[PDB]
């Protein structure tokens, strides 16, 4: 069963997640605007992205156990996580309807056509989509998310870790803590290896990420495009 | 890092 610890650790992811998600999307507003008439809706994207980091950022230091990682770990898990927790919590603007990124408005609606007008190719794009599709499709409870969320960030394979057993120690906490939130309180037939699922989507994260990276590092070499980007996003994604 | 923006967001 659920023991007292493991509701609390999902209490507080839940409330963290409240706190660094804004499902009006009123901020949306401050961002460079979207222009649709090359690379017209990199700024737009790049703000928001730039945004989306603060609030993973935010949601990460909230995690039971984050605290104790050295200074460099919080560093390096945040940088490789970063791309990768954003396409996750993406999810949740994400509609099957159009099989685009609805943030409230026609403006702030987001297709593959304008992530294309951030600089990015189908290679990146058409995984991304069929990744939020597949995800969209386990019904996950916002529980299992923000717990895939936090499972996602404190990874002890990510590259540049030091104290690897102690990722580790957390990271099993929150697996746990997952594993027998969907045996306690997910129903079948949705629950059937659940598990196995939500970390089979962990593992297509590292592909998506790769991709991006790549096509980042040929994005922001031009300094033209790097020109457009935002301070955060240049020292966390790279230069 | 080298990432001061990032090291200050953490805490
Ligand atoms: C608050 C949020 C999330 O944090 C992010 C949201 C959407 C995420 C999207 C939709 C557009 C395309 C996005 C931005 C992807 C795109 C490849 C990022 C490109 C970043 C760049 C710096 C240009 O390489 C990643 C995640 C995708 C809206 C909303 O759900």
């Amino acid at each position: 069963k659920l023991s007292e610890e493991q509701q609390h650790i999902i209490a507080i992811l839940l409330d963290a997640h409240h706190k660094t998600y804004d499902p009006t999307y009123a901020d949306f507003r401050d961002f460079r605007p979207p222009v649709r008439m090359p690379l017209s809706m990199l700024p737009h994207l790049a703000d928001l992205v730039s945004y989306s980091i603060q609030k993973v950022i935010g949601f990460a230091k909230m995690i039971p156990g984050f605290r104790d990682l050295t200074s460099d770990d919080q560093i390096v898990l945040l940088k490789s996580s970063a791309i990768e927790v954003i396409m996750l919590r993406s999810n949740q603007s994400f509609t099957m309807d159009d099989m685009s990124w609805d943030c409230g408005s026609q403006d702030y609606k987001y297709d593959v056509t304008d992530v294309s007008k951030a600089g990015h190719t189908l290679e990146l794009i058409e995984p991304l989509i069929k990744f939020q599709v597949g995800l969209k499709k386990l019904n996950l409870h916002e529980e299992e998310h923000v717990l895939l969320m936090a499972i996602c960030i404190v990874s002890p394979d990510r590259p540049g870790v030091q104290d690897a057993k102690l990722v580790e120690a957390i990271q099993d906490r929150l697996s746990n803590t997952l594993q027998t939130y969907i045996r306690c309180r997910h129903p079948p037939p949705g629950s059937h290896q659940l598990y196995a699922k939500m970390i089979q989507k962990l593992a297509d994260l590292r592909s998506l990420n790769e991709e991006h990276s790549k096509q980042y590092r040929s994005l922001s070499f031009q300094p033209e495009n790097s020109m457009k980007l935002t301070p955060l996003v240049l020292e966390v994604f790279g230069n | 890092k080298n990432h001061p923006m990032l090291m200050n967001l953490l805490k």
